[PDB]
């Protein structure tokens, strides 16, 4: 407050800086995190085989 | 958001006997609904543990 | 629900051939009058599906609006000698009917207009499956189903009922089960498409959107209560018409708002016009969808 | 006290009443699809003509 | 202490050409007579700004004091042929007209003063657009804004509406937007300067300073709370005049107090002074600052 003036400042954290700093695809350990190819949500790409029963 | 348990999801399409193609998915041990029965997964594969710190 | 309960757009006729003894109050259908073929549709705890969507037409209103055709005979005689055509389609339906009623219309297999009628002066029973001898008798019919009709142009002849493991659901017969039979009183919804039959479904996924048709906008004039105004008189953009119309952005974005030369203030409806259903994964707009209470005969062997 | 056992009596005997849910329909011996009731009235009686004071 | 809400400084006239039939009670505006163009300005919960700024001029008083320019024509007819020029700048004005009132004015985007009215026998509607039929017709002008005016001659032609995310508000085309438009109504203040247009502002900063102006004191008449009294009849300091007045230190420090020889116990008005707005970070002297609901066309694509 300055009698008649009012200088209000907020030190808000910009999320676009963090979003543009480390965006997918990224290399984490032996896996490779990337986006999805259908439903919304983050996924993960592996380097192994397919061992499942339907 | 964050991840607490990585579910092994497999994008699996289903082509019926008449000719209709339906694209669904299966995760961990979940089931779906089709025009001829129900498909589910019996065994998963791999599995990333420790994701609460991300 | 919907605020418009007694107000019916368009014609609003609820009378069938053979039971035209109530046209003084059921033609048209307004806030006043005691219409025996419309008062039971707004009862709490009876037909909630009709209370959810009330801005559209009904079965009889669709018949009078050249939407749903009639069967043969349109009004069966539930007392005539040598049997009657409307018998097996009624004995398989487990629906309750109050007393002092003479008719009870429903939906047949071909999606036409099938109904029964008691000769004067007969009444119905608890299950309203037969006419018995004789308060005041209602001069109309009783809706045996909880369905609502509208105008749609989506073909669905190849989307026949695919209920697996069921012998005869509702009224239609999928096959001739010669072995075992499991008769149970289960509720199963139904849907009717263009040039199709009474298709039964498991789940009911509704959809509420709008369009540019006049059936999605209401109007009212200001004079010294609520007074409805015709919707077909609002001119189009760059076309012709009768009396000028005006409204908010939802109304001005469809028609032509003249403002200073208008005579009635129009407003947007509370979500009405196009009601689509989710069948076979895609979204299609049915004709007469509902949620009846019949008897389903499943398989066993 | 069950409805199918109230005519027996209320004597001083260590008894208990149970009710287990069973199957219904014409495949089990009923006319309705609702599950039937299994009224069980179990009572304990003596065996030996002598007792022991522990 | 508490200033009254009816003591209008200056001339105190609230009438316009074409609807000046209420000049018997609105010229001037005092406790005697019910002025139709001032009764709704003191409604609790409707115009809080006008109640906060009591001793301040209005739009009509600014027109009569040669402060705000007039339109041509200043009173446009609603049911007249050959269109209506006073509708293109008023259709995007979200207002609300109650009953009885026949005419209504508004502050156009050209900085002038326009007004509309219905020819006999008609009245206003709910959207303040066309005319309808009804009890009595209050020959006046229903205000549609919550603005306050004052006497100032500060030039401000180098200041225009520079809102963020606004393509075209009202009828003034701001920045060129090649994408779509988001036609929607919202709340936003504004401020009109001298020799300029209706400049819209997203935020504003009001500043009130106390001076020794004659329009900053209230007087309570008595024999020699209570009723009001004309302050223009009070004598000045170091002189005489018509009647006599007295008060506390705030009134005796500016004028002359005769104690027992006075006829009205004056005091200090808690709600006056010169109001200034802060535009572009620079304090200027506005003319009429209001707070209405307009249709702002924001961005979308």
């Amino acid at each position: 407050p300055m009698i008649d003036q009012l200088e209000c400042t907020t030190n808000l954290i910009d999320p676009f800086v963090v979003f543009e700093r480390g965006s997918l695809p990224q290399t984490r350990n032996d896996k490779t995190f990337a986006a999805s190819k259908g439903n919304r949500g983050v996924q993960a790409f592996s380097k192994g085989s397919v061992q499942a029963d339907l | 958001f964050n991840c607490i348990d990585w579910v092994h999801k497999l994008t699996l399409e289903i082509t019926d006997f008449d000719g209709s193609v339906s694209t669904i998915d299966l995760g961990a041990s979940s089931s779906r609904f089709t025009n001829w029965g129900s498909v589910s997964l019996s065994l998963d594969a791999e599995g990333i543990s420790g994701s609460n710190s991300f | 629900e919907d605020p418009h309960l007694r107000n019916r757009p368009g014609k609003g006729h609820n009378y069938i051939d053979g039971m035209t003894q109530e046209d003084a109050t059921c033609k048209p259908v307004t806030y006043a009058g005691a219409c025996s073929s419309f008062d039971v549709l707004l009862e709490k705890g009876k037909f909630p599906l009709f209370q959810s969507y009330a801005h559209h037409r009904t079965l009889l209103e669709a018949v009078h609006d050249t939407i749903i055709a009639k069967a043969d005979p349109p009004s069966c005689d539930l007392q005539s000698a040598h049997g009657n055509p409307c018998m097996k389609e009624k004995l398989v339906m487990k629906t309750h009917c109050p007393n002092d009623y003479q008719s009870a219309h429903y939906l047949n297999n071909d999606g036409k207009m099938a109904s029964v009628k008691c000769p004067p002066k007969y009444e119905l029973t608890e299950d309203c499956n037969f006419c018995r001898q004789m308060a005041s008798l209602k001069k109309g019919s009783y809706p045996l189903q909880d369905l609502f009709c509208q105008s749609s142009e989506d073909d669905g002849s190849k989307l026949k009922t695919k209920m697996k493991g069921v012998c005869e659901v509702g009224v239609q017969a999928l096959k001739k089960c010669d072995g075992q039979l499991s008769t149970a009183h289960e509720v199963v919804p139904f849907a009717v498409f263009k040039n199709s039959k009474k298709v039964y479904l498991d789940k009911l996924d509704l959809k509420t959107e709008e369009n540019l048709l006049p059936d999605s906008f209401v109007c009212f004039e200001h004079k010294g209560e609520l007074k409805s105004f015709d919707i077909s008189q609002c001119p189009k953009i760059g076309g012709h018409g009768s009396k000028k119309c005006t409204g908010d952005a939802a109304f001005c974005s469809a028609y032509e708002c003249t403002a200073q030369y208008a005579n009635a203030y129009c407003s947007h409806a509370n979500g009405s016009g196009i009601v689509q259903i989710q069948v076979s994964g895609v979204w299609k707009k049915p004709l007469c969808v509902g949620y009846e209470r019949v008897v389903v005969k499943r398989e066993l062997s | 006290t069950s409805a199918e056992f109230s005519f027996v009596g209320e004597s001083t005997t260590m008894r208990e009443n149970k009710c287990f849910e069973q199957c219904g329909g014409w495949g089990c011996g009923c006319f309705n699809v609702n599950p039937s009731c299994l009224f069980v009235h179990t009572y304990l009686q003596s065996v030996r003509k002598e007792a022991l004071r522990v």
